[PDB]
């Protein structure tokens, strides 16, 4: 669908798409936050796909 | 008040904020001591019911 | 070793302050194939002290901001965790309350940075005009973007009502004489009108050999005094297809205006006291506001 999406044109011209730096803040998470982080399905999941 | 507001103070036992980290306020244990009456000038006294 | 190729990317970096690509350090570093030199860059992004980027060329890894420091008292981590959006924003500025919110910190420390960034020259704060109600720090080095702070019109975080009002004032009789001399022309009806017309860059260089303010007013600036003109009901304004001139503004565009007059003098409503009272809706025959002992009426046939 994105290709489609990108496509709907028969040219497409270069895109001055150029990834400005949003390098966000590694803010200090809460530490209910980081508990519920923890404690998130995605972070478990990722932790058993490291091994 | 003998087991259950001691759990009670347990789960609460420490209170912090956010803002000036290192900061807390923690309770080591509760007391409810015999029934007074501050009638008297800053002094308890036994009073019956 | 892998640290020995982490320390040649590092000095890399350092001879490039604009980022190295992959085929630079491949042709200073041969003899190491990619994958190592690909965990090298994993593990300095993950150690954090490069940045990644993504320009038409591809890949860019840069040193991340560390020499440039305003804040060495206490740590440098907060002094660049700081910065870092201070330079996002950059142009547009912002608050020290946003600053605050996106930094997590209690306001004493973010004041303290922000006062030792000051010190050392790197941020300046700049009081925002559009909503004067805390200064809004951007980088030294930057130039304050016109529509947070600054502008032709507002002087010290105040609009300057006269100012405009001058600059309407002599823009409309420059364009009232113009027309005059066009009308009194009569040479042709075509050419009477092209003569009646002025091209933003004529009234541009006309306000501009007046001098009554000190502040240079750019061409926009003066369009946009034209374009308040015509939203007055006293001028008028014509696209002309024209490639290029002396004014050059617009691609194969050109705004003259022309000082009109208005379509019908004013009407018979506003001539009677009835058309402009501010109480008009609690009008009534018998009551407290009532025509026979109405004031508006009284003073105005008296006058
Ligand atoms: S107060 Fe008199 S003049 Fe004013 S709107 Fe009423 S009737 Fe008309």
């Amino acid at each position: 669908e994105a290709a489609n999406e990108a496509g709907d044109s028969s040219q497409d011209e270069a895109e001055d798409d150029v990834k400005q730096i949003t390098v966000r803040f590694s803010r200090p998470e809460s530490e209910q936050a980081r508990q519920r982080r923890v404690q998130s399905y995605e972070f478990l999941q990722k932790k058993h796909a490291e091994e | 008040i003998n087991v259950e507001i001691k759990k009670i103070m347990k789960a609460n036992e420490k209170v912090t904020s956010d803002a000036d980290p290192m900061w807390y306020l923690k309770y080591l244990n509760i007391y409810v001591g015999l029934p007074d009456v501050e009638e008297s000038f800053n002094v308890t006294r036994p009073v019956s019911p | 070793d892998p640290v020995e190729i982490e320390n040649r990317i590092i000095e890399l970096c350092h001879q490039f302050p604009h980022g190295i690509t992959d085929q630079v350090i491949q042709n200073e570093m041969p003899h190491i194939e990619a994958q190592q030199r690909a965990v090298a860059i994993n593990r300095l992004l993950s150690m954090g002290q490069l940045d990644l980027l993504r320009s038409n060329t591809g890949l860019l890894y840069r040193i991340k901001d560390s020499q440039n420091a305003g804040k060495m008292k206490g740590s440098d981590n907060q002094e660049k965790l700081v910065y870092q959006i201070i330079e996002d924003a950059g142009n547009k500025g912002i608050w020290s309350r946003d600053i605050r919110y996106k930094s997590n910190l209690p306001l004493t420390e973010i004041n303290k940075i922000l006062k030792n960034l000051e010190s050392k020259k790197l941020i300046k704060a700049v009081k925002s005009v559009a909503a004067s109600k805390k200064k809004v720090y951007m980088l030294y080095n930057l130039q304050p973007d016109r529509s947070v702070t600054g502008g032709a019109w507002y002087s010290d975080q105040d609009f300057e009502s006269e100012f405009v009002e001058v600059l309407n004032q002599q823009c409309f009789k420059f364009l009232q004489s113009k027309a005059e001399t066009a009308r009194e022309s009569k040479q042709n009806p075509m050419i009477q009108r092209n003569s009646s017309f002025a091209s933003s860059h004529e009234v541009w260089k006309y306000i501009c050999e007046l001098g009554i303010s000190k502040v240079e007013l750019s061409m926009e600036d003066i369009e946009t005094i034209l374009n308040t003109l015509i939203y007055d009901g006293k001028v008028e304004m014509t696209i002309i297809a024209a490639k290029e001139g002396t004014v050059g503004s617009v691609d194969g565009h050109m705004k003259l205006y022309r000082a009109v007059n208005p379509i019908i003098p004013p009407t018979g409503l506003v001539r009677a006291p009835c058309g402009l009272c501010p109480v008009f809706d609690d009008c009534h025959e018998g009551g407290e506001i009532s025509p026979s002992n109405c004031i508006y009426m009284t003073e105005w046939l008296e006058f």
